[PDB]
């Protein structure tokens, strides 16, 4: 009983959403914590390809000076997506002289995968966000979109393959401890990424956002400076 | 309705030559803002065009015109003949017959086959029509047959021609409040470009 | 009096609200599929803030389920939809 | 005469004018192809029976919903010579050729509207 | 095969199987040979209208377009007129702007494009025809041919339509180039004779040619004075 | 069972010759209540069952408003019911609105059938599921028409078309000669007890499941609910047997 | 052409304790001729509400053949009756509706509260509401209002009491008002039609008034 | 038809470090004959904010009416309050919507929220300009004078009351449109609260 | 009315500008910003009829960013010119009798600063120092008698005082106070305001 979205099942389980979350759940992972006064977003890219520019190639894009994204899933509709993210924040900036809470923007992205589950003609976007910034009252914001129509204000999840490991090493030692300091967050998401992935530096790819500066990434170097300061656990 | 801006231009068919010049000027009717604006456009490499009018329009025409320029271009191969950009002209002009540009366009250039010199015009709305001797068109219209019918001459030399174009313009744009200081020849011989800059009365 | 069975303890307990807000005097309890709900939600609130605009006083209950309930009846063949709302509200 | 009842998308147009038409040959241009079509739809429900303009204004639907997507350009080989102007070139394809558009829209934007979903 | 029956899914080895039974169709047809020379190029084909019931006149097969183009289709007849009718739509549209004929290669892409347009969509067949289009710009001879999906190709001495192979095989060893259409129209004469299932008369041949003044067609009396020579 | 490819959709013909699609709507409307349709020289009463989703909730609506001077029952589907009660408001309110007179039944009905019959031709559409029972005076005494998921519509003198009723209809028929000359009391109760017919053995009817509705000469359509109904409830004998 | 002319009339409505009164005078006179000497302009809407609408004689119709409608829809929706301070809002929506093409009417309305309590609201052409307690207007205003405006709100006087208006006391006001108002204004007189409302219905009243 | 209502009229509001005070007159003229004396024109359209009247009467009730009722919808949604910028923008894109049919409105939204005070102004023409001292309608100059002179930005309550008073007043002795009724108000944090309402002849009677 | 110009230099793009609002009879504000900012590099001077000019400059400032934002680099002051230029005369001639007067700026890393001026139909110069409004007329004179081909950034601030000096002393309008902004390859670099008691 699943060939078409408008379609139910003899006890309901609408299949096109959860064939689409299964499809989610293939791509790279994805993790995202919030401090004091900070955020991180980091990644792991999947494969090395050294002929390849990782310039071209990444997940952590950026939708305003205030708000960052975060994806998995298929390339194609994840920038459709943020394409129209960008375009909406600017209109409601426009219209509104007050930057755009991380509330709204999430909302709005929501509704936009939500719309294309209504008609056998269209194919719901497959993809899992990770939307996360600072808003105008200063207090730190996450969230987590979903395929079907569904958002929650998250803390420290994740998404991805292999996401319920990363998961409970992340609430196994998630506490208002670690995240006082700033470094403090990078250790941890570094311990967190180094689980699934098989060796740190390599592919793992940071975002390091603080109050007002700006998204901001992080070249190999201090990320491996991090690893190697990571790596005196006795 | 071409008197808000100022404007000139002529063309001359010499022997295996073509010249053609222009007055650069920018000003609010009578209020002046600036003395370099470029009224002279290089589409292609031995052809020119010579818009003169309300510059806010000429700005789009000669846009508009390089955009779809390029797209035949790069569509059909190769270089496009001076006959052709005559009728391109027109149809982009009576494209808003009805919504009139302000644009009286000259044309100028040789055949990249035949080198044959080319001259042509062009009024308000689009009317094709080519001057083996000379045409001229611009706000100061009037006072330019008269100083280039005499002036003229069948199988002139570059130098002559040179000499002519600088004549017909030096001593005969200054007649009129606007449209004045400074003057471009843009001389088009057989193998090179050469583009000189004349200097007249600063008033 | 609605549960909520909450996924995990890292979620923020009220991220999900089932309770939701109408009016200053109508509260309603929304259940199964969540987007479906917000949406219907969403058009109860636009039309009774229009219709208190229109004709300046309260809204009556009965006056606002027969609303939804002509917003859901849509189904079938324009934005129109095509599957049955499968949700279900507790106005009061 | 409506009340609101995003701006950048759909911008800088004022409601004071498209309620006072321009130059008189603006509603007999604008609106050319759809007048001519009514006009030929009613002659041919007077004289000929009530079948005629039912049957051809569904066949004009059916044809229509097989071209191209809106963001790109349509060939309408098809129901030129069905509409009966074959070869009747005129001023609707000399000037301003819709192939080689000045300005483009958004593919998902514009299909999304093609559709009607706005 | 459940992957077939459908124009827009794919097999699962990559292939469109509605595009190529259309070009097995259009190969399934009338046999039509095309010579390009140094001079110029001929066309030639034969009509199906054998018996003496059908006319010489009114329905016809080579086209004119304008003056400088040609066609010939070898497909289904009812389904290349239309085609042929937007290419002459197509050419006027060319000559009231840019006041100068159409060189062939933009006519080539824009009806291969225009053919192509019902390859993509859903719905709709595609066109079962394949033609030949003879053009003479800048002293020079062109040649073109049409696939049913729309890929044009500069050939030279095509000899498709039913049996094609052979017509193949049989002109890769006689065209040489450098040629005058005194010797292309024979050369084509005799491709058309090694398959035809009977004797060429007076009325099977459409013979065209395309040389530096226009494209004039061959009066029957021409030709019967050629298939006697 | 040579039905299979023959009934998935509505625009296809049986060999035998018949849309499978109106059988089925026809035996649709049969899932409700029973509602009978009375008429006089002077007034219509309209009486109606109402059915209990459970001890603690409320009973539904089975007798809507229309105008001043005509009142509908329902049997059948509820969603449809409201959707074409607002096409009935609409054509009656633009009927008062450019003229200046009621708009009669005898058109009306009409409209309503003209309407429902288009959905049962076209591709993607399903019949409508309801059993109105439109009643109402307008100039020429009161009217009875009926109207099917199929649009056929009947005149009628007095039915019970919805819930189990051929029983409804015996009695109904039995008695059908006295309905000419009686005042608005008598045939009230001779409503009330066709209707008791439909109701199972060892039930009663109580103040909470009938919804008597009555339209006559000189006072307007008005529905009657709760307590309200109780002095036409008094006489009824006492049992069927 | 012009769309618009003038039919006159007079309005004035006395809101008292317990008593709403609307009366009107009738006469449809538009040049320097007459038309008909009936013409009534009070017209029901409820059992409590009643609607007086001056001004032009094309739309003092469509208007209120639209509210009437209206307030059937309102009914049939909520399964209620409109009460007297939503209709002002309504018609006020109404009238805005057609900014850019203006409504030449005068309207005022008059009824009960949602307890016992006088209410008279009054409009304006583009149409904005305001509540009054005395309010008059029309055609020939600005001489009904200054008597009012002296006798029942007690204004430039000093060592007088306040007393609550007794019914008594309103239709000989009125009467008297018009009386003395119809001599010098030329499109008023005729009879005069008058549209007391109270707690138990709507009563009538049609006296003579400079027969003419 | 006839002039619709409200030829000119006047106001004023000035703030200071205990928040802003509103005052207006209530005079809604018809050309040459007072048709009213009693008009509201302070329009509330929330315990937070406080529009106000000038110009056409019509037009300004409509647009606060769809700025009340926008400004609810977004209290629903998104369950924080909204900042005055935020709707004296909403309103001036209406406005602005319609330019040159004969929109003709002052108004001048201010009120308290998280930023402080703001008392931002629009009108038909389009702009949206700040301030912290602001007079609108007819009667607008006769006013803006008195109450740039006594202004302080250090006063406290009573005497801020007082120079309200007097700046009304004084507009309304010299125009001859203004007049009526004088209502004042104040806003805070928990919202305006209405000060007081006064007649033309106690207040002449007390300052003579 | 009001004020604009600029004058250009080796490295710096330096705008003046007018602190002042209008009406009937009344000067309702005294200090209105009238300099909107584009980026870090670039400013965009507007003066033009009420309402339309703070709508068309908000519209075409919530533009820019969206290119930024969209492909990480930014533009620059030539591609800003031309963009604004095209919007402008597609809107003005579209459905709008606007008035608005423009003055962009900009300095960009490989030539020089850059300073463009607009007139109400949509045209585009290079001049190396321009002026709007009335005092135009009586101070573009005295912006070209001292105007040396280079110019230091401390004489520039000297010519702009004598240049709003001459406009303060010769005008009927009573422009108050002025402001003053300077970019250079640091950001927008700013200035103590110049005020005339």
């Amino acid at each position: 009983y699943d060939r078409a979205i408008t379609v139910f099942s003899p006890d309901g389980h609408l299949f096109q959403v959860e064939y689409a979350q299964e499809a989610v759940k293939k791509g790279s992972t994805a993790v995202g914590v919030r401090g004091r006064d900070i955020v991180v977003l980091g990644v792991e890219k999947k494969s090395v390809a050294k002929l390849q520019d990782e310039r071209t190639v990444r997940k952590i894009c950026a939708l305003d000076d205030n708000v960052c994204m975060a994806f998995a899933g298929l390339t194609a509709d994840a920038r459709i997506v943020i394409n129209r993210a960008r375009v909406e924040c600017q209109s409601h900036r426009l219209t509104v002289e007050d930057p755009v809470t991380v509330e709204y923007i999430t909302r709005y992205i929501a509704s936009l995968k939500q719309r294309y589950t209504q008609s056998n003609g269209r194919r719901p976007f497959g993809i899992s966000a990770l939307i996360v910034g600072f808003d105008f009252d200063g207090t730190p914001r996450l969230y987590q979109t979903d395929p079907s129509g569904t958002y929650h204000a998250w803390k420290a999840n994740a998404i991805g393959r292999g996401a319920k490991s990363v998961r409970e090493f992340l609430e196994k030692n998630y506490t208002d401890e670690a995240i006082e300091t700033d470094d403090l967050t990078i250790k941890l998401v570094i311990k967190a990424l180094l689980e699934v992935v098989q060796s740190g530096g390599k592919n793992i790819e940071l975002a390091v956002m603080r109050r007002d500066q700006s998204l901001k990434i992080l070249n190999p170097e201090e990320i491996e400076k991090y690893v190697a300061e990571i790596e005196k656990e006795k | 309705i071409m008197s808000y801006n100022g404007g000139a231009v002529m063309a001359m068919k010499g022997k295996n030559c073509v010249a053609i010049a222009a007055d650069r000027r920018f000003g609010i009717q009578a209020q002046m803002v600036t003395t370099d604006f470029q009224k002279i456009f290089p589409m292609g490499d031995r052809l020119y065009i010579g818009l003169a009018g309300l510059a806010t329009d000429v700005q789009t025409v000669a846009q508009r015109l390089k955009f779809r320029l390029n797209l035949y271009e790069l569509k059909e191969g190769r270089q496009i003949k001076p006959y052709t950009l005559m009728s391109m002209v027109a149809n982009l002009l009576y494209e808003k017959r009805f919504g009139p540009y302000y644009t009286e366009p000259v044309i100028a250039g040789l055949d990249p086959k035949t080198f044959k010199p080319f001259i042509c015009s062009l009024d308000l709305i689009g009317c094709p029509m080519v001057t083996d001797d000379f045409v001229v068109s611009g706000t100061c219209a009037e006072q330019m047959y008269g100083m280039c019918e005499s002036l003229w001459e069948p199988n002139m030399d570059p130098d002559h021609l040179f000499e002519t174009i600088s004549q017909a313009m030096l001593n005969a744009v200054d007649r009129d409040a606007v449209s004045g200081m400074g003057v471009i020849v843009h001389i088009i011989e057989k193998d090179k470009i050469t583009t000189r800059t004349l200097k007249a009365r600063m008033d | 009096a609605v549960e909520k069975r909450i996924t995990s303890p890292l979620m923020e307990p009220s991220s999900i609200e089932k309770i939701v807000e109408i009016d200053a005097h109508i509260g309603c309890a929304m259940s199964g599929l969540i987007a479906d709900a917000k949406t219907l939600i969403d058009k109860a609130r636009v039309e009774t803030q229009n219709h208190w605009f229109t004709y300046n006083e309260t809204m009556t209950v009965e006056s606002v389920t027969q609303a939804v309930s002509n917003l859901a009846l849509q189904f079938g063949e324009p934005g129109a939809m095509s599957r049955p709302f499968g949700v279900a509200l507790l106005f009061g | 005469s409506p009340v609101t009842e995003d701006l950048l998308r759909k911008g800088f147009s004022c409601v004071k004018n498209e309620l006072l038409p321009s130059h008189p040959l603006e509603l007999s241009e604008k609106n050319f192809q759809l007048n001519q079509d009514k006009m030929n739809f009613s002659t041919l429900r007077n004289i000929q029976g009530l079948f005629a303009p039912l049957k051809l204004q569904m066949e004009f639907k059916a044809v229509q919903q097989v071209q191209r997507l809106p963001f790109l350009s349509s060939s309408n080989l098809s129901l030129d010579v069905l509409r009966g102007n074959d070869e009747t070139i005129g001023f609707e394809d000399i000037l301003n050729d819709p192939s080689q558009s000045e300005v483009m829209g958004e593919p998902h934007l514009m299909v999304e509207y093609k559709l009607g979903l706005l | 095969r459940g992957y077939s029956f459908s124009l827009t899914t794919f097999s699962p080895s990559g292939k469109l199987v509605q595009i190529e039974y259309a070009l097995a169709a259009v190969a399934g047809g009338a046999p039509s040979v095309g010579i390009k020379a140094a001079n110029g190029v001929v066309l030639a084909t034969e009509k199906k209208q054998k018996s003496i019931l059908y006319d010489e006149r009114s329905v016809h097969k080579v086209e004119p377009i304008t003056k400088h183009i040609g066609l010939v289709y070898s497909g289904m007849g009812p389904d290349y007129r239309v085609l042929v009718h937007r290419a002459r739509k197509l050419a006027q549209q060319y000559y009231l702007v840019y006041q100068e004929p159409i060189p062939t290669a933009q006519l080539v892409q824009r009806v291969a494009s225009v053919m192509q347009e019902y390859t993509q969509s859903g719905g709709v067949r595609p066109f079962g025809v394949s033609l030949l289009i003879c053009g003479w710009n800048e002293g020079r001879p062109y040649l073109f041919q049409s696939d049913p999906s729309g890929a044009y190709f500069a050939w030279k001495a095509t000899a498709m339509g039913k049996n094609y192979v052979n017509g193949k095989t049989f002109l890769e060893k006689r065209y040489n180039e450098d040629l005058e259409l005194e010797d292309a129209i024979h050369t084509a004469i005799l491709t058309l004779k090694e398959s035809f299932e009977g004797q060429m008369t007076e009325d099977n041949i459409e013979v065209g040619i395309c040389n530096e003044a226009g494209f004039r067609r061959l009066t029957p009396t021409e030709v019967k004075d050629y298939l006697a020579a | 069972m040579f039905r299979n490819q023959y009934d998935n959709d509505v625009t296809v013909w049986s060999p035998q010759g018949r849309i499978h699609q109106i059988e089925y709507a026809m035996e649709a409307v049969k899932q409700g209540s029973a509602t009978v349709g009375l008429k006089s020289k002077t007034h219509a009463v309209l009486v109606a069952l109402k059915r209990a989703q459970s001890e603690l909730a409320a009973h539904q609506k089975k007798i809507l408003h229309v105008d001043n001077h005509i009142g509908i029952s329902i049997a059948g589907l509820t969603a449809d019911a409201r959707l074409l009660c607002n096409f009935m408001r609409q054509e009656c309110l633009d009927s008062r609105f450019v003229f200046d007179r009621p708009l009669p039944v005898s058109r009306l009905v009409s409209l309503i059938g003209s309407k429902t019959q288009i959905p049962t031709q076209r591709y993607g559409r399903r019949p409508y599921g309801v059993g109105l029972l439109i009643a109402g005076y307008d100039d020429m005494g009161p009217h009875i028409f009926q109207t099917c998921p199929s649009a056929n519509y009947f005149d009628c003198r007095a039915m019970s078309i919805g819930a189990r009723s051929q029983s409804a209809r015996t009695y109904l028929e039995r008695h059908m000669s006295e309905f000419m000359e009686c005042n608005l009391n008598e045939l009230v109760k001779h409503g009330l007890r066709a209707l008791r017919e439909t109701l199972p053995a060892e039930q009663d009817l109580t103040t909470k499941n009938v919804s008597i509705g009555i339209v006559g000469k000189d006072l307007e359509f008005t529905i009657y609910d709760d307590d309200d109904v109780s002095p036409f409830l008094e006489g009824l004998e006492e049992r069927p047997q | 052409f012009s769309p618009y002319v003038f039919n006159g009339g007079t309005i004035l409505a006395i809101a008292g304790e317990d008593f709403a009164i609307v009366a009107s005078d009738t006469r449809l006179s538009e040049g320097f001729s007459i038309h008909t000497r009936d013409s009534p302009k009070c017209y029901k809407l409820t059992d409590k509400t009643v609607i007086g609408c001056s001004g032009f004689h094309g739309d003092c119709l469509t208007l209120t053949k639209i509210i009437e409608a209206r307030l059937k829809m309102y009914k049939h929706s909520n399964n209620k009756a409109m009460t007297t301070g939503a209709i002002a809002a309504m018609l006020s929506t109404i009238l805005y509706s057609r900014r850019f093409f203006p409504y030449y009417v005068y309207n005022i309305i008059g009824g009960l509260d949602e307890e016992g309590k006088g209410a008279v609201y009054s409009f304006d052409p583009v149409g904005s509401y305001q509540r009054d307690s005395f309010k008059a207007g029309g055609s020939a205003s600005a001489m009904l209002q200054p008597l009012l405006d002296n006798q029942v709100g007690f204004k430039n006087m000093q060592n007088v009491e306040h007393v609550p208006l007794s019914l008594d006391r309103a239709m000989r006001l009125v009467k008297d008002v018009f009386i003395s108002a119809a001599e010098r204004d030329v499109y008023t007189g005729d009879a005069l039609r008058i549209c007391i409302v109270t707690k138990e219905g709507i009563r009538e009243e049609t006296v003579s008034l400079r027969k003419d | 038809p006839g002039i619709e209502m409200l030829h000119g009229t006047t106001t004023l509001a000035f703030k200071f470090r205990h928040g802003v005070i509103v005052a207006a007159d209530s005079r809604a003229t018809a050309g040459a004959y007072i048709a009213s004396q009693t008009v509201k024109k302070v329009i509330e359209i929330n315990p937070y904010l406080l529009g106000t009247m000038a110009g056409g009467a019509a037009d300004c009730s409509f647009w606060e009416r769809l700025l009340a009722r926008q400004c609810r919808i977004y209290e629903l949604r998104n369950k924080e309050r909204i900042s005055v910028a935020a709707a004296s923008k909403l309103l001036a894109n209406m406005v602005y919507q319609y330019k040159g049919m004969g929109l003709s409105m002052g108004t001048m939204i201010c009120g308290w929220d998280k930023r402080g005070p703001g008392l931002y102004y629009v009108d038909s023409e389009g702009n949206r300009i700040s301030g912290a001292t602001f007079s609108v309608g007819s009667g607008s100059v006769y006013a803006y004078g008195v109450m740039d002179r006594g202004y302080s930005y250090d006063l406290e309550v009573e005497q801020a009351y007082d120079l309200a008073r007097r700046a009304i007043y004084q507009a309304t002795y010299r125009d001859a449109y203004s007049g009526g009724a004088v209502n004042l108000y104040h806003v805070r944090e928990d919202g305006w609260i209405r000060v007081s309402s006064d007649n033309v002849a106690d207040l002449h009677e007390k300052y003579s | 009315m009001e004020y604009l110009i600029g004058i250009q230099g080796p490295d710096y793009v330096l705008v003046a500008s007018d602190r002042v609002a209008a009406s009937n009879i009344v000067q309702m504000k005294d200090d209105h910003d009238k300099m909107f900012k584009m980026s870090e590099k670039i400013l965009l001077l507007c003066v033009g009829e009420a309402g339309d000019t703070v709508q068309f400059a908000e519209y075409i400032q919530k533009n820019v960013q969206l290119y930024k934002m969209r492909n990480g680099y930014e533009l620059s002051p030539t591609a800003a010119a031309n963009f604004t230029r095209r919007n402008l005369a597609d809107c003005l001639r579209s459905r709008t009798p606007y008035h608005v007067n423009l003055l962009l700026a900009g300095y960009d890393e490989h030539e020089g600063p850059a300073l463009y001026y607009m007139d109400y139909l949509a045209a585009l110069a290079k001049a190396p120092f321009a002026a709007h409004g009335y005092g135009a007329f009586l101070t573009l004179s005295i912006l070209d008698r001292y105007y040396t081909p280079t110019i230091s950034r401390e004489r520039a601030v000297e010519l702009l005082r004598k240049c709003l000096e001459e406009l303060q002393k010769r005008f009927i309008l009573n422009l108050p106070t002025f402001s003053v902004r300077i970019i250079d390859k640091n950001g927008i670099h700013d200035l103590d305001n110049i005020s005339f008691p």
